RNA sequence: AGUAGUAACAAGAG
RNA sequence: UAUACCUCUGCUUCUGCU
RNA sequence: AAAAGCAGAGG
């Protein structure tokens, strides 16, 4: 009851070291004297575990084994030793003993390994009725992303999971530290209601806890699905060269489910504009559609999740549509206005480069979610009224906050202090929207204070909000008012019928245009559940750099057909499916002028006769895919989108996209080999190139007969017959010639 | 510092600089580089702790006696299947050493394998077992302080190692370490059942890659190094004082399925009181061999060799009857090399992976499992060899085999200079690599590259053979560009 | 005929087939005997490559120092440790005005971390030059001794538990005059062992006290220990390594821990990252750099090393690269980061355990100490030491060597990450305005610099800018170990990057294998090793089946646990055959007892007590799992053969047999400390449940923490019906006399 | 002798 | 008198022996 | 979009 301790400390304190040691050594400087060691230390214990197995006892144990095992075997095998010198509380122990307690120990009934290592058995329940699909063999195309090893609580960051194991199982041991969230005070109640009167020791009960509550991530080289039920069994769904098709035991998760739902249907949009029916297309790759073995045309009926390539594919099929999508935790139900995206590029108050995509046009917004409500009106780069209302005085603030980093002004951008990264320690892009939302939610006083003020008619139906928060009905923000009543709610869960169209644009029962296949985010995230568009219009594996090696992988190994297509009859050659999503990589007012570009390059080298080179054929058919433009410029690479990065490809020679190794004589995408053409290449390769500038052919190196050098654009003052010199590219300069 | 403004420095500092102090770009093509420069002197002995190529093991099939298991029972049940035992005469001698102390040395130890009653053996303290197992040829370490009054207190030397020259013995060792033979060396353990696809996949690539990696010599030699580091490690830790006989023992299996003890010879332990890792034990190795070493003595430079027995051996067309030699010497070992060579079926892991991995660069290509057709339709696809025809191509089995002996190679005889010249040859198997790439490829100072790689070929027969093989590499890549 | 496995090269490309390179299943290089050599070999390239600076005497230590910083420019292509002090200051400039507002984050972010942390950060070292003992003992250990010598005489500071406080005492005690410390010293005797017959010597190491002068203690302080390094690979020849003391490692701490809040926000850095984070980032900085790329420029790559990196560097240049960083900084902050480079230029190095001396009239070795190398006359030593020593002979300050120039093998790693990464910064094309630009990555001093012109010629132009830019900051390229080549394919600290980094499975391969902890932890750890390289390093299923096969076997044969139906005679053999014979389910039986190889390429990451769980018999998992395991440690239950917690751990998880004795040396006079300590922390852990879970925090003694716990504890045990009257009276009478006993001893 | 290789082991501090 | 520093990955939660 | 120890590798 607490009385042998002390009684053991006074017993200790007569001792005049160690009560020296005891009243000198602070309780910080008790973990320096933990691990305070004297005598040598050991390398290498693998060998010394080698050799010590040779000895009769190998094992050290306490004491009490001298009562709980016998000395000899049935077998005549001595099971222990003691020490030489005594007063230790150690003796030796052969692994006899160990096969001993195995054998003929004493049974206890309770056992409490199934109950701390319940992770484990969660993992030997999810495989043991887990499915196994096909196994199929093509190129993988890995991508180190930070993935959860352990999910954790859902509710709880590893912190507050850390925070909640200390209140949990130490609760007199947590400092001046109190719990935040009401998921902590639940989960700390429900976790003492569990592990009251348990036998267990507290550190083991809080490993338990902490495998179980505490999330933890890796960073590994993921193919596919990133959920942490397909990242506990990724050696055996992935390799180097094949793919292993596994659904595991249980349901998914939910919040995984919605945003694998989300990136599905954006891939299944963006591969449908590209298609001559659009709509067909989509309806053809819905239904085919697999999440997690589980239908997708059957999740979208049910799932509650509202969003602008859900929608299209609801629209499709005739599921109810909430028009709307969510940012910051509301739901943003646009009532008018429509507008567009377009890249640009954004200086920040970090003086931070930012690269974003930013709406212009006219809209107006009606948010509301969960705590509180707001009508929006907002222009491109423009935050112009915001008659915020709710249900507290700190929710309206919160809703003001998300609204003005919603606005995407030049006001709000250059309001940053302190550091805000928009790469991650990988130099991988984080999303720049949700970095300011997540910055000006915490630090948000140099927002409003360069926000200002603005005097207002003091007409009711209108209050405002002042730069620090004591509310006046004169002054206000620049454009801050307080609802007195909110906006109206139950007919923001109300869902509505809707018209969809070939071309994939959304209408309601009105008429109002409500999404168009523009508004659809051309971001390649990839998911947490595995998708199986079981399809002829998706690849495999989906992804910028798949669909790339796939394209390039198909054209290789049909190149006996296809260049006999090239050959004659080349319309319906440019015209195949099978280049079709390649094209969503390529940004859509290039796709014209590079398929006019990539047309005049291979008439250039049918009627030049001779300068065949199959090689500048199967790197550029996939571009062809378009319906062409006139425009005559000159194009020194093709840039392509992966990963939200461009990519060049170069038209003349090998590059960091498609290179060709005459070592292996293969041809490496991006990493990846996709083949030989038909190692039938050595009838071609002459002098003369032919498909690298429109209208000229480039006759070997440079000449100091023929005049100075130039660019690439500096070529439309040359005539039929006028011989000049070209920088090209990647350090060349090649003579090049006008045809007639 | 707090108030330095940037008024131009480094580029006053680039002006002011010698135009000594440069790095120029020498352009790099193969068709002009020299060879590696071998060195000259005395040809490389045999330095491995067993015979690998010319051992030779008295076998029992299907051993029934009482220690059926037991190390020294198996060696009396292998030495009882020779009648031939006549009087050791020393046929070659060791030049450095006194070869009437490996004589009786050989006669004691026949003579207490006779009167051997256990199940051990430990050898007596005798005056050439004693010489042979460097019993006293430490001085005796004292501190300084109690001899300050010493005159001829020098130091010790730290001399190089002495130049030596390739001989052809080593590349016959690799020869003979990749080739087939009609036994099961490694028994590998059970697994699960094979539920998953994947595994039923990994199971018959598993089963390929067993058939052609149990049988090669590379996986006996495995097997003898694996057994004489345990045994000698066990009887290191526990046998300090006393002089233990550990029979070379190795259990086989042949292709029709029968069991088999071969016994290669005996390792009498010498005094191992080992506190460091690098600490020698002292042994004597006795292996039987039929290979008379007067035909390619300078690889036995080492070695006592003395005659002991004659055995009728049988040939393609006759029969006849053939000497039996014991290769006796001094030896020695450390717990990191006892260590290492406990762990030599890790080279399985390290030729098996590369092997697959050749197998899987296909397989993603030709989108579907290439290790059947890889195993079945022998086209002969990797180069691996020189024949005085041309350079001749082998099978997926055979580069099994091939990177399985080298890397068994590389754990027999680790030394150094093999780190070395492999770390500074990597470098130019880089740049010969972005040659072949048309990478146009480029160093600063590529004397100093050759300077740094010749720095390592010393007198290691490994590494010799290993810049032979680079040489080898470089004129084949110098005739395809021809 | 005759086999080449180099041909192989001729079919598979290099990068491909790259493991075959790395001969990684033999031994690695060892060293032996001493690393005085070496030591003496480092102090003399040091002196050698910075031979025409100032030679200076300090007037508090009296050792030699050589100040290159400022020094001639190089007139030649050999290393250089002349460093241009205006060049590294333009270079912090240049790269604080390309990288806006990233000095004052890290700063701050440095600031703040300097409140919050406490000494034992410090104990998180693994063998650390003890000045007290003047060998090498554990950083725990280190900072005790330290501590008491520090509290002995009249610097109490870091009794406050911060580190910052106990580098103020550090910077404070170079003031006291006559430093005090605690000794070993050894009693020998001769006396005759018994079960060899021989007459030997008897070393009992005890205490002793002795006083340290001022300028010795300067030394002592300043003293980097020098060892020879082992089991490097991919080097012919030996080199070695230093370790510090406890005065320098706290303002090491501090710098390299601003300068890695610096190097965490730099693109251009490998370092902090490390493995499948390193390799996204570096894959993502250079497709990044050939997008800053256009069409004409060409693209280079040099696969780059620096020579003699660490002893090219300076303290002097690192003294002016922290001034720089912190500039607008408070003035104490300036003054605790300077504090480790001027610790580092005032250094000295302690040459290692001298020689061994052999005589032959009279058939011994003896053991000659570094510090005595300088009394024995010239004739002994043979040709390369008698060199060495006539070379280092002005430099010897007791015992130990000056040694003002250079890092001595890399304790800033990311400071000479930054300043590599500000001559790859000077590249840019805006800043440099040329008809070249260059970009890279860089970890500590291994490169990759893509190298961008219009023409080969400013290619050229470009690398020997880049060269004599790094000549003008102390950093050499070494011209034999790099090459260039075209963009697509390199090398970056044995990253092999073709198009994308390819695996090398051959550099873990001496993982692959028996850990030796026990029986449970080596099989997970097995099969986990087996699981994370299928996962990262391209392990194929095949292969790794034939792992699981042999990782079985080498695990029965290093337990001694094969399996029933096998016929091989161990200690164990009669045991476990007993144990087979009489269980019903064989197959729910362990590895380590006997059962078969559950384990395949589906269930690597499942351990083997939950993998056999539904095929265990209840006796045998009653006997296995039994909860009073005496192979374990048990808890003791506390306020809620005494009362334990029931233990969760199987009777596979023991604990190896530890042998600390050292030949002929009886070190009962030592070993006590850390016993007495021990029973201390015990006796901790019973007041306080959370201190093995996380380590506590707090200012006051351990006793009054114990006591003040012990009497709250009653008062709530008095107060909820848990604890009688008479049992609350004992205790706080008990209490009260301990505190009687604090004072009144 | 032998291991070995810039300094050691070849028992008496790892 | 003898396995330094930094980083990544993996495992484990250790009570202390002539 | 969101504690320490040991082992292995790299620099
Ligand atoms: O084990 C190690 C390896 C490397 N390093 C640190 O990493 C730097 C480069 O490591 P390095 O292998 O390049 N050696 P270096 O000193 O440059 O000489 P050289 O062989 O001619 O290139 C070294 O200078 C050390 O600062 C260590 O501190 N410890
Ligand atoms: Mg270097
Ligand atoms: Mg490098
Ligand atoms: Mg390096």
């Amino acid at each position: 009851s607490g009385m042998e301790r002390i009684k053991e400390l006074m017993e200790m304190v007569k001792n005049s070291r160690m009560r020296e040691i005891l009243t000198t050594t602070s309780v910080d400087h008790m973990a320096v004297i933990k691990k305070y060691t004297s005598g040598r230390q050991e390398k290498n214990p693998a060998l010394r575990m080698k050799w010590m197995m040779a000895m009769k006892y190998p094992i050290s144990a306490s004491s009490r084994i001298r009562e709980m095992i016998p000395e000899k075997d049935e077998d005549g095998n001595t099971l222990w030793t003691n020490t030489k010198d005594a007063g230790s509380n150690r003796v030796l122990v052969s692994p006899n003993a160990v096969t001993w307690w195995n054998r003929a120990g004493p049974v206890s009934d309770v056992v409490h390994y199934p109950r701390v290592y319940k992770m484990y058995f969660d993992r030997l329940e999810r495989l043991t009725h887990g499915t196994f699909g096909p196994v199929k063999f093509y190129n993988q195309v890995k991508v180190r992303k930070r993935v959860d090893i352990n999910p954790g609580h859902k509710d709880l960051t590893s912190r507050e999971a850390q925070e909640v194991i200390m209140e949990v199982v130490f609760p007199n041991e947590v400092g001046a530290r109190t719990l935040s969230s009401d998921a902590q005070l639940t989960i700390t109640k429900e976790k003492k209601e569990e592990l009251k009167n348990c036998k267990i020791s507290p550190i083991m009960v809080a490993y338990m806890l902490e495998r179980e509550l505490v999330r933890r991530t890796r960073f590994l080289p993921i193919a596919g699905a990133t959920s942490s039920t397909y990242v506990e069994v990724l050696h055996l769904t992935q390799g180097t060269c094949w793919e292993q098709q596994y659904t595991p035991g249980g349901e998914a998760e939910n919040d995984d489910l919605d945003q694998t739902l989300i990136i599905a249907s954006r891939n299944i949009v963006r591969r449908s504009i590209v298609a001559i029916d659009p709509l067909a297309s989509l309806l053809s790759m819905c239904h085919t559609t697999s999440i997690s073995s589980e239908p997708l045309v059957e999740i979208l009926r049910s799932n509650p999740t509202d969003e602008q390539a859900v929608n299209i594919c609801k629209a499709a099929l005739g599921i109810r549509i909430n028009n709307s999508f969510s940012f910051g935790g509301y739901n943003f139900k646009r009532v008018k206005g429509s507008s567009q995206r377009t890249e640009k590029a954004v200086l920040t108050g970090n003086l931070q480069t930012l690269t974003m995509t930013i709406f212009e046009g006219y809209e107006e917004f009606n948010v509301s979610g969960k705590r509180a409500s707001a009508v929006l009106k907002k222009g491109a780069q423009r935050l112009i009224q915001a008659i915020i209302g709710g249900r507290t005085l700190e929710d309206i603030l919160n809703l003001m906050i998300t609204l003005m980093v919603f606005s995407q002004e030049e006001k709000m951008l250059k309001a940053v202090r302190g550091d805000l990264n928009f790469v991650n320690r990988a130099n991988q892009r984080l999303n720049p929207m949700y970095q300011l939302l997540r910055h000006f939610q915490k630090d948000s006083s140099t927002l409003l204070k360069n926000w200002g003020t603005e005097e207002i008619d003091p007409i009711m139906g209108i209050a405002g909000i002042m730069p620090d928060g004591t509310i006046n009905k004169t002054q206000t923000l620049m454009g801050v008012r307080l609802s007195q009543g909110g906006v109206d709610e139950y007919s923001f869960n109300e869902r509505i019928r809707v018209n969809i169209d070939k071309y994939l644009r959304v209408r309601n029962e009105k008429g109002e245009l409500l999404i168009s296949p523009e508004e659809v985010s051309e971001a390649q995230g990839q998911e947490k559940l595995p998708i199986n568009y079981n399809s002829s219009l998706m690849w495999e594996v989906n992804g910028p750099e798949s669909i790339l090696t796939n394209t390039y992988h198909w054209i290789i190994k049909n190149w006996e057909l296809l260049k006999t297509q090239w050959m004659t009859d080349p319309t319906v050659l440019y015209n195949r499916i099978e280049f079709e999503p390649f094209q969503t990589l390529i940004p859509k007012g290039n796709r014209a002028i590079y398929s006019g570009f990539t047309r005049t390059l291979f008439q250039q080298m049918r009627d030049v006769e001779g300068t065949f080179d199959s090689i500048q054929i199967i790197k550029l058919l996939p571009f062809s895919a378009h319906p062409p433009s006139l425009g005559r410029t000159q194009f020194s690479s093709f840039t392509l989108n992966i990963r939200g990065a461009p990519l060049r490809l170069l038209i003349r020679g090998n590059s960091q996209v498609f290179n060709y190794n005459q070592m292996e004589n293969v041809i490496i995408v991006l990493g990846k080999s996709v083949g030989s053409p038909e190692r039938s290449i050595l009838t071609e390769s002459s002098s003369i190139e032919s498909a690298v500038l429109r209208g000229f052919l480039i006759l070997g190196k440079a000449n100091s007969k023929y005049g100075p050098v130039l660019t690439i654009g500096e070529l439309d003052k040359l005539g039929r017959g006028e011989k000049a010199n070209v920088l090209i590219g990647q350090g060349d300069t090649v003579l090049v010639m006008k045809r007639k | 510092v707090s108030s330095f403004k940037a008024n131009g420095n480094i580029e006053a500092k680039l002006g002011a600089m010698s135009e000594k102090v440069n790095a120029q770009i020498e352009s790099f093509d193969p068709r002009t580089i020299r060879e590696l420069e071998l060195p000259e002197g005395k040809f490389c002995t045999q330095r491995s702790k067993f015979l690998l190529m010319d051992a030779m093991k008295l076998s029992v099939l299907n051993p029934a006696h009482e220690g059926e298991g037991i190390p020294m029972k198996d060696a009396k049940a292998c030495l009882d299947t020779f009648w031939g035992w006549k009087k050791a005469t020393i046929i070659k001698k060791h030049e450095k050493g006194v070869n009437t102390n490996y004589l009786m040395i050989w006669e004691q130890l026949l003579e207490s394998i006779k009167e051997m009653e256990g199940k051990f053996l430990n050898l007596k303290k005798t005056n050439h077992l004693k010489w042979g197992l460097g019993e006293g040829q430490a001085p005796e370490k004292m501190d300084f302080e109690d001899c300050k009054e010493v005159p001829d207190l020098f130091q010790y030397k730290s001399e190089p190692p002495e130049k030596r020259k390739l001989a052809s013995w080593i590349q016959s060792e690799f020869n003979k370490a990749s080739e087939l033979t009609n036994s099961n060396w490694i028994e590998f353990d059970e697994l699960g059942n094979d539920v998953a696809p994947i595994e039923h996949i990994a199971s018959r690539r598993r089963n390929f890659f067993t058939a052609e990696v149990s049988q090669c010599r590379a996986s006996e030699y495995i097997m003898k190094a694996v057994y004489i580091n345990t045994a000698l490690l066990n009887s290191s830790c526990t046998a300090m004082e006393e002089y233990q006989v550990i029979p070379i023992i190795t259990k086989c299996r042949d292709t029709s399925g029968q069991r088999r003890t071969n016994l290669y010879g005996f390792i009498i332990k010498g005094r191992s009181h080992l506190r460091n890792d690098t600490d020698v034990v002292n042994f004597i190795s006795l292996e039987f061999s039929l290979t008379d070493p007067r035909n390619e003595i300078h690889k036995w430079e080492k070695y006592c060799v003395l005659e002991i027995g004659d055995m009728e051996i049988r040939t393609s067309i006759s029969t006849i009857m053939k000497p039996v030699y014991l290769y006796v010497r001094t030896n020695g070992t450390s717990k990191i090399k006892m260590k290492w060579g406990m762990e030599m079926r890790r080279c399985l892991l390290q030729s098996l992976q590369q092997v697959e991995s050749m197998i899987e660069a296909e397989s993603a290509v030709k989108e579907k499992d290439m290790t059947e057709p890889f195993f079945r339709n022998r086209e002969n696809d990797w180069p691996i060899g020189e024949s005085p025809q041309g350079i001749e191509k082998g099978t997926i089995g055979k580069v099994c085999r091939v990177l399985l002996a080298k890397s068994v190679f590389n754990s027999i005889y680790a030394s150094a200079q093999l780190e070395g010249f492999s770390a500074e040859s990597r470098k130019l198997l880089l740049l010969i690599q972005a040659f072949r790439d048309n990478l146009d490829p480029g160093t600063f100072d590529l004397k100093g590259l050759y300077e740094a790689i010749e720095e390592c070929i010393i007198n290691d027969p490994w590494v010799l053979l290993n810049a032979s093989w680079f040489n080898s590499f470089l004129k084949a890549v110098q005739l395809s560009m021809g | 005929m005759d086999v080449n496995p180099m041909l192989i090269f001729l079919k598979v490309p290099v990068q491909n087939a790259i493991s075959t390179t790395f001969p990684y299943t033999g031994d690695p290089p060892y060293s032996h005997g001493t690393g005085t050599g070496y030591t003496m070999d480092t102090v003399i390239r040091t002196h050698d490559y910075s031979s025409r600076g100032i030679w200076k005497t300090n007037s508090e230590t009296g050792a030699q120092q050589l100040n290159p910083i400022d020094g001639p420019l190089p007139e030649d292509n050999e290393p250089s440790g002349y460093a241009q002090t205006d060049c590294v200051l333009e270079l912090i400039e240049g790269l604080d005005r390309s990288h806006p507002g990233l000095f004052e984050t890290a700063c701050q972010e440095t600031i703040d971390a300097i409140q919050q942390t406490r000494v034992d950060k410090l104990t998180q070292g693994r063998q650390t030059y003890d000045w007290t003992l003047n060998r090498n003992q554990p950083a725990a250990t280190a900072l005790a001794n330290t501590i008491e010598v520090f509290r002995k005489n009249g610097y109490k500071l870091n009794e406050s538990g911060r580190l910052i406080d106990f580098l103020k005492d550090v910077l404070l005690s170079f003031e006291n005059d006559s430093m005090e410390v605690t000794t070993h010293f050894q009693k020998k005797k001769r006396i005759r062992d018994n079960h060899s017959k021989k007459m030997i010597t008897q070393r009992t190491i005890g205490k002793k006290r002795v006083k340290l002068t001022k300028k010795n203690y300067l030394i002592r302080a300043l003293t980097l220990n020098t060892m020879t390094k082992d089991a490097e690979r991919g080097k012919l020849k030996r080199r070695a390594i230093a370790t510090p003391g406890m005065q320098i490692r706290g303002f090491v701490y501090f710098v390299e821990l601003l300068a890695r809040n610096i190097c965490e926000r730099l693109e251009q850095s490998g370092l902090p990252v490390g493995g499948n984070e390193k390799k996204a980032k570096l894959a993502n900085v250079i497709k990044k750099m050939m997008a800053k790329s256009t069409d004409e420029e060409l693209s280079y790559t040099i696969t780059g090393d620096n020579t003699k990196w660490n002893e090219n560097q300076n303290p002097r240049i690192f003294l002016a690269m922290v001034l720089r960083i912190t500039a607008g900084q408070p003035e104490w902050f300036r003054d605790l980061l300077a504090v480790a480079p001027i610790m580092f230029s005032n250094k000295v190095a302690r040459l290692g355990r001298g020689y061994m001396f052999e005589s032959k009239s009279m058939h011994l070795r003896t053991q000659i100490s570094a510090e005595n190398l300088s009394d024995i006359n010239l004739r002994y030593f043979n040709e390369d030491t008698k060199k060495k020593i006539e070379k280092i002979r002005h430099l010897m300050v007791e015992g130990t060597a000056s040694l003002s120039p250079g890092m001595m093998m890399g304790m800033f790693n990311m400071l000479s990450t930054v300043l590599g990464v500000s001559v790859l910064n000077l590249g840019q094309r805006e800043i440099l305005k040329r008809t070249y630009w260059w970009d890279g990555l860089q970890s500590s001093d291994d490169f990759a610099l893509i190298i961008n012109g219009h023409f080969k010629e400013d290619i050229q132009q470009g690398v020997n800018h880049f060269y004599r830019t790094c000549k003008l900051v102390g950093i050499n390229m070494s011209q034999k170990k790099s090459y260039i080549n075209k963009t697509g394919t390199f090398e970056f600290t044995s990253f092999f990057y073709r198009y994308g980094f390819v695996a090398n499975f051959s550099m873990e391969l001496p993982s692959f294998g028996v850990a030796g902890n026990n029986e449970s932890a080596d099989m997970s750890i097995g099969t986990t090793v087996i699981k994370t390289n299928m996962i990262n390093n391209d392990l194929g299923p095949a292969t790794a089946q034939m792992a699981i096969q042999l990782f079985i076997k080498d695990y029965r044969y290093t337990y001694r646990c094969h399996r029933g139906d096998t016929n091989l005679e161990t200690r164990r053999t009669k045991s476990i055959k007993r144990l087979w014979t009489e269980t019903i389910s064989k197959a729910g039986l362990l590895v380590a007892d006997g059962g078969p190889n559950p384990y395949n390429l589906r269930n690597l990451h499942i351990p083997e007590v939950c993998l056999k769980w539904s095929l265990m018999d209840p006796d045998y998992r009653g006997r296995l799992c039994n909860p009073n395991n005496p192979f374990v440690h048990h808890m003791e239950v506390e306020s809620t053969k005494s009362l334990e917690y029931d233990a969760v751990a199987t009777t596979h998880s023991w604990t190896p047999k530890r042998n600390r004795s050292i030949l002929n040396t009886n070190q009962r006079g030592i070993l006590e400390d850390e016993r007495i300590y021990q029973k201390c922390c015990q006796v901790f852990e019973k007041f306080f449940p959370s201190s093995t879970y996380r380590r506590p925090i707090g200012m006051a003694s351990m006793l009054d923490a114990m006591l003040s716990r012990a009497r709250i504890d009653a008062r709530i045990d008095l107060e909820s019906g848990r604890i009688s009257s008479q049992d609350f009276s004992e205790i706080t009478n008990t209490c009260k006399a301990i505190e009687a006993l604090k004072r009144q001893g």
